[PDB]
């Protein structure tokens, strides 16, 4: 077995100090930050080569970088185009990495790692081959696994470690499982960092006053890690211990419980490494980690994942639907109309990017409550430790209640959030239009309404945009920018960097009924409500929607929309073309959504929709649903149930895609996440075209079959598009 | 065409689980003491013409590993070709042990078989053993593991048995299980457990109240010690039964079968070898079956093995006279009741294991021989005992008074 | 009464215990293994019809307790009535299964049932499950026991084998299962494991020593691992064989049976149930039979149980093609071949234990299988498969080429 794996340019660079401490500097010249790529494999495989050849004139090690961070992140440009036959290549490929990182770790001295910045994934998988971690605790460094969100593992030894370190529970729960990131500070608190240094600068002095240290009071135990010791006894005990064995069966149950039964083969795969991997030596351990990883690199949900929340996302943040050639443009002061849910979420999330923010509402009183949203958010925050007080009293005294137009004077950044009407809406912009600087941003938060229509009751519609945000703001991590027909390409950058800057993620989308979330997430409450007159059991519809992987089951989420607003929407859409002379085929679910109408049970906020509500709190079905439906008259499959949800969202997506709705498959695909909770797994509406997998096969032929099978049962609203056919 | 028949059949007593008296009693201890009791009742016997002794056990680790059914040979100086194995298909091992030396009679390579269970659960815990369906997650996950209790709580739900139907249950349980010991049914058949000296360790089954008011099972809370505690096997159980909205826990400590130490012999063999050895048969093993369910609910297995083993027998409900189920939880029994329709009167006629205790291993070799003697002191004809399983399997057998 | 025929007859390679290829796949994953194979080979097969899984496990603990056959019928997602259960009578465990299956057939009352066994001793150590013996040291005391290698030195003392006798017959046994395996005798029947990507983990049995030389089996130091290099039990041994003055060591690693994982299956059924599916027999289980002897010297007992089985096939040595004893020590087959007047070269034909690997709950299985590729290779009709066990038992079967 070799260091080397079968024209690279060298990524390390090698220093023996007089006292023989050898330092590796990590130093791709091929970018800004040290990657595990085919690179960094040949470099490291010679820098371990040498290690072991000047053993004799070598006392310790220092691994160190000279990008800003440490070492993040992987080869996912390899991995995402490994198929099921180069699953031997992928088992190699992380077999290799780990015997370097195991001869690194074994050598009979002591190995430091110089944490300059983050050590992410990868990254870290280096850092726990060490022996001793100092990191900097600078601004924006981060330490952690978050191989899992790319459905992933960290099979470079991750696993195996942290279970070495923490036992199977601890590092599954904390660090494992969900791939948490965490700031130095946290990190040597749970024990993933053993040091803290102020400033880069004293890093390698200290890592190699440590190493001098650890020689003359350790001589017998420098270079030995805990697990390579006698008489070690793993944290928690092992999967033989009696106090272990009595848990254990029960954590495979609440991991299903988190995860709702949706298809998630990474944590599964995690979760089972790490048990047996602690069930018998680290070698052996190791080897069946890479087993695991090759498994689920190889398969269709971790590239499902690695195209959504690795290419897509940064070609999103890199600026693909930002129109190119516009500059930037500063934003000193933003107005927010309306101080309800969104204005006071919005008023939040700009505050805490910086921003002065005035919140204007019809009172006093109710711009006051507002701003509460956001005191309520910092009390909790603060009391939990995710904020100083000198930083939160900062941030809410950016925010400014008012009733008075007058305090939008300076504003150059408007954004409008009050009640789903067309002329309320004018009259709110033409009352400020001539009171907020002349370069202001003119957004609207909306929904349903189009932005052109809208923009008329502005002088300057150019800078008249959409800015749809998503309840509750401080928590929703997308920004849907509608460009409207008059809507200029400079206003469209601003706002997209607006979102960057307050730290959500913008999709640009042209002007529509429905925009591209609002039409997407109906077709999926659609589909539950008809299934639901059709006689299929409540239960199981919620079920369908938990198992498919949606953040909320499809008849929760229906009396947050409010049923009595899904029939404005559903009336508003048949004028909109009976009134322009064409087709409209009632949904199945417009019955549906009538009858609990006509039952007083519009929704949660009228305290009655599909469940119960008490004291603020979902309390169970209600009962009379089964009567009113005839609920269990319809039994079909349960994958069945899944499939017309997924399918009819990722129907409705191509459909945006083939009308210019949308602009690229990166914005469907994180649009559909990020926007209205789109399973990750799927990796985005237009992905799970890409990616099927079912009875029939794989791709969007199998998809295709399978669509063509749910019309046959259930309707031609399943038929795909010409542009998804041959 | 073999048929195989029952000579003997007894049990010791069945001890509590905390402060029981039968703790102290290594379940080896238990074994040999049965087999001496068969001595004692048959000292004309040639033990030479004992093929096998074959021992359920559901957790052979610890005091019941290393194939306790050849250390009950071996301690009890029976000859060494009288064999010895050890097997384990959880609450049916009893049963099947029964049922697999009947088979071995009727095969004709085996003459005279001693079959039964043991099981100290107060000294080995269950789960003691391990395993992959728990301690594996890959397996655990795909399965989709859901403790025993659980799938009983879902029965109750699905069914429609109150919280009072199945203490309505743990009430007659008691009931028959005093009135069996008070009118002698048991004086037979329960051998008192004796130490060293010969000084009374237990002579009666301790897990029983016969004084439960259905005011004091009302009192009680739903099963909250053990694994079921544990969290996440609800959302499991729901995501596989999905048209359920929330399982209505039903089941306590007083209505689910008790934790107990306890061990069980049954003496099986051919017409030939028993009259070779002076043996009035009890009963004939008429038919035998095996079934299963879903493992998720995991105890609806009973059913399809119960119908399999009366259509293998030509016979119907209406023809068996008594029938005798395991109460692992009372919704099982009621489930059972109502599926086949089984006449109140006629079903767990002595009490069950809600009084008296179920000792995994032996548990299925107990009720078998608490029927051999209920048809006999009844001078009725047929019965037909059953035992659900984990994983979702199922075990019938029907005898017949001779 | 009904016939029981083999239908098909697997096993895996078998890994070495250390730093074996197996050690890191779980035994349930053998099992599964195999059981897929069989999905390959009859992929129209109505898994309905299997009624029962019955695999030999000798430590059931860990991950080979919970019942490992009802873990393999619900991970490889076989039809929840299939059953599943785990049985051990020590060494005989494998073919012990087998037996019970052709047992069950023969009954009536089961059709097509599952039987091997599996073992991974370098994850589940032999005496992982403890034993109802080894910590009661008044039962241990009594019953006097002794391990079953000083058994094996006691046999060779009394018998007159040499350590040269015994190494000659190790010489044998690698020499023999590298031809076999070189004649690609064992190329469908040994199915490769690979892991959970198709990458091959193992394909060959990785315990052989082809290149054994009686110079090198010379060198090796007598057993001083395990139990048996405690003290007291040769003291033990000889006070029961009081006319033996001293016990002559012979046996050592090279020429005692491998500490190995692995595991087996068998297909076996009525002829209806091979017509219904269409499979086609390949061998007929004539006749089984369980015997024994002394437990101290504990491996004696394959000469009454062969005895008994040629008894109760109405065969003699010579009707005899092939014969199939486990070479769990070499004076154990040479006392057998004494014994019996066994030719030479009709025993342990393609090599044994001492060469490939004795995965106790698996063993009786790999063996039984190895005679039904044999006897079909060699178009030779008769074959007797026997394994010595602890305690002082003993397992014999005939099967007769279809
Ligand atoms: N978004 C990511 C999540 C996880 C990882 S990894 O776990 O370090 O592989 C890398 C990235 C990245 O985009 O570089
Ligand atoms: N408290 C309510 C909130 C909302 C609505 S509805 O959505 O306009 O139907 C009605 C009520 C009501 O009490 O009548
Ligand atoms: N796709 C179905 C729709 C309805 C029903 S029914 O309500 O049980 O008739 C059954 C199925 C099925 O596939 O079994
Ligand atoms: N309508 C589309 C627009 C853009 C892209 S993209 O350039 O691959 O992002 C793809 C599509 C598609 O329909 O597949
Ligand atoms: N063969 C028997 C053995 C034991 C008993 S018992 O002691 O009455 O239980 C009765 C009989 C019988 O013939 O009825
Ligand atoms: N002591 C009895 C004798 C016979 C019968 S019966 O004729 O088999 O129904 C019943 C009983 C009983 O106690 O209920
Ligand atoms: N689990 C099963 C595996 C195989 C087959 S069969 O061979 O296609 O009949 C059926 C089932 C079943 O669950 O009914
Ligand atoms: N029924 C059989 C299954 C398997 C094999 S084997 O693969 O050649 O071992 C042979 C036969 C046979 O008919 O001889
Ligand atoms: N290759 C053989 C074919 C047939 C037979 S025999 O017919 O069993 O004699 C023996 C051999 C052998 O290898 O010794």
């Amino acid at each position: 077995s070799s260091h080397h794996h079968h024209m690279p340019d060298n990524t390390i660079q090698w220093d023996k100090d007089a006292d023989g401490i050898v330092t590796l500097t990590m130093d791709d010249p091929s970018g800004s930050t040290n990657v595990m790529n085919e690179a960094y494999i040949e470099s490291m495989g010679k820098a371990v080569d040498r290690l072991v050849a000047e053993k004799d004139s070598i006392t310790g090690v220092v691994v160190a970088s000279a990008k800003k961070t440490f070492f993040a992140g992987g080869d996912v440009k390899t991995m995402i185009q490994a198929r099921p036959e180069d699953a031997g290549d992928v088992f190699n490929t992380v077999e290799t990495i780990k015997r370097q990182l195991r001869t690194l770790e074994t050598l009979g001295k002591p190995v430091v790692a110089a944490i300059n910045g983050a050590a992410l994934g990868g990254g870290l998988e280096i850092a726990l081959a060490c022996h001793h971690r100092i990191a900097a605790d600078v601004k924006g460094s981060q330490l952690g696994l978050p191989e899992v969100t790319l459905g992933l593992l960290p099979g470079g030894g991750g696993v195996t470690r942290t279970v070495r370190m923490f036992g199977i529970q601890n590092a599954f729960v904390s660090v494992l499982a969900q791939g948490t990131r965490f700031k130095p500070a946290k990190a040597k608190e749970i024990g993933l960092v053993d040091e803290l240094v102020a400033t880069v600068e004293e890093l390698v002095p200290a890592a190699k006053a440590w190493i001098k240290e650890e020689l003359k009071a350790n001589p017998d135990g420098a270079g030995v890690q805990p697990w390579d010791k006698k008489g070690y006894k793993m944290p928690g005990g092992t999967p033989s211990s009696p106090g272990l064995a009595a848990i254990l069966p029960s954590f495979p149950s609440n991991l299903r419980k988190q995860l709702k039964g949706a298809p998630m083969p990474a944590p599964r795969a995690i979760l089972a490494a790490a048990v047996e991997g602690a069930q018998v030596d680290f070698d052996t351990a190791s080897r069946i980690e890479s087993r695991y990883f090759a498994s689920l690199v190889t398969g269709q949900v971790a590239k499902n994942m690695m195209q959504a929340f690795f290419f897509d996302l940064q070609a999103i943040n890199a600026g693909g639907s930002r129109p190119e050639g516009i500059g930037k443009t500063p934003i000193k002061r933003i107005g927010v109309l309306g101080a309800g849910m969104m204005g006071a979420g919005i008023a939040y999330v700009s505050a805490k990017a910086g921003y002065e923010v005035v919140l204007k509402d019809v009172s006093l009183e109710a711009a006051a409550k507002g701003k509460g949203y956001s005191e309520k958010l910092e009390a909790k925050a603060l009391e939990r430790g995710r904020t100083t007080q000198e930083r939160s009293d900062a941030l809410l005294a950016r925010i400014t209640p008012t009733a008075d137009a007058a305090d939008f004077k300076g504003v150059d950044f408007v954004i409008e959030a009050v009640f789903e009407n067309q002329e309320l809406k004018h009259k709110v912009f033409g009352e400020i239009e001539d009171i907020v600087e002349p370069n202001a941003i003119l957004g609207s938060n909306t929904s349903t309404l189009p932005i052109t229509g809208l923009a008329t009751g502005v002088k300057r519609q150019e800078d008249f945009i959409g800015i749809h945000f998503f309840s509750p703001v401080d928590k929703m991590p997308l920004v849907e920018i509608i460009k409207g027909e008059k809507t200029s390409d400079e206003a469209l950058a601003r706002v997209f960097d607006y979102t960057l800057a307050i730290g959500k993620t913008p999709i640009v989308v042209n002007d529509s009924r429905g925009f591209f979330t609002s039409r997407v997430i109906g077709t999926f409450v659609n589909e539950a409500l008809a299934m639901l007159g059709e006689g299929v059991e409540p239960a199981s519809i919620e079920q369908a929607g938990s198992q498919a992987g949606y953040p909320a089951p499809p008849l929760q989420l229906s009396d947050e929309l409010n049923l009595e607003l899904m029939h404005k929407i559903a009336v508003a859409t048949r004028k909109g073309v009976e009134d322009a002379g064409g087709t409209y085929q009632p949904h199945p679910a417009e019955a549906v959504v009538e009858k609990m109408i006509e039952l007083g049970r519009s929704g949660r906020l009228k305290g009655a929709g599909f469940y119960e509500y008490a004291d603020g709190k979902r309390s169970g079905l209600w009962p009379g649903l089964r009567e009113t439906f005839k609920s269990g008259s319809s039994q079909p499959p349960l994958q069945d149930m899944i499939d017309r949800m997924l399918f009819a969202e990722a129907l409705e997506t191509q459909k945006c895609l083939d009308e210019g709705v949308l602009t690229s498959t990166a914005d469907a695909n994180i649009g559909s996440i990020m926007g209205i909770g789109f399973p990750p797994w799927t990796g985005g509406s237009a992905q799970f075209i890409v990616g099927y997998s079912g009875p029939a096969g794989t791709g969007k032929a199998a998809f295709v079959a399978r669509a063509r099978e749910l019309a046959a049962a259930y309707g031609d609203r399943f038929l795909p598009p010409e542009s998804l056919l041959s | 065409s073999e048929e195989a028949f029952i000579y003997e059949a007894i049990r010791t007593p069945r001890g509590k689980q905390k402060n029981g008296s039968l703790h102290e009693v290594k379940p080896l201890s238990l074994v040999v003491g049965l087999i001496d009791e068969l001595r004692k009742r048959h000292p004309d016997l040639d033990e030479n013409l004992i093929s096998d002794v074959i021992l359920g056990c559901v957790s052979p680790v610890g005091d019941q590993g290393g194939d306790i059914a050849r250390a009950a040979v071996l301690a009890s100086g029976m000859p060494v070709t009288s064999g010895g194995v050890q097997l384990n298909r959880f609450c049916a091992s009893g049963l099947e042990a029964v049922n697999t030396a009947a088979q071995k009679v009727r095969s004709g390579w085996d003459d005279l078989v001693l079959a039964g269970g043991v099981e100290s659960m107060s000294r080995v815990p269950m789960g003691s053993d391990g395993g992959a369906m728990g301690l594996d997650p890959a397996t655990n996950y795909d399965v989709m593991f859901v403790p025993q209790s659980i799938g009983a709580d879902l029965i109750a739900t699905i069914e429609g048995f109150s919280r009072e139907d199945v203490d309505a249950y743990a009430l007659r349980s008691q009931q028959k299980a005093a009135e069996a010991w008070s009118g002698g049914y048991f004086a037979k058949s329960v051998v008192p457990v004796r130490d060293q000296n010969g000084l009374l360790i237990l002579d009666h089954d301790e897990h029983m109240r016969p004084d439960t008011t259905k005011e004091g099972l009302a009192k009680l809370k739903p099963a909250f010690e053990g694994l079921a505690a544990l969290g996440g096997f609800d959302d499991v159980a729901l995501q596989k039964y999905h048209w359920v909205e929330k399982i209505n826990h039903v089941h306590t400590g007083g209505n689910s079968s008790g934790i107990v130490d306890g061990a069980a012999l049954v003496m099986i063999g051919s017409a030939a070898a028993g009259k070779l050895q002076g043996l009035t048969p009890r009963a004939r093993i008429v038919a035998t079956a095996t079934s299963g369910a879903d493992p998720v609910i995991m105890l609806t297995g009973p059913t399809p093995a119960t119908r399999k083993v009366l259509d293998r027998a030509g016979l119907t409900v209406d023809d068996i006279d008594l029938f005798e189920l395991n109460e692992a939880f009372a919704s099982v029994v009621l489930k059972f009741q109502k599926d086949l329709n089984i006449p109140d009167e006629k079903l767990n006629v002595n009490g069950g294991a809600i009084a008296m205790g179920h000792p995994l291993g032996a548990t299925g070799a107990m009720i078998l021989g608490t029927m051999v003697d209920e048809l006999e002191r009844r001078n009725a004809r047929r019965a037909l005992i059953t035992l659900c399983i984990g994983g979702g399997m199922g075990v019938a057998t029907i005898i017949e008074r001779v």
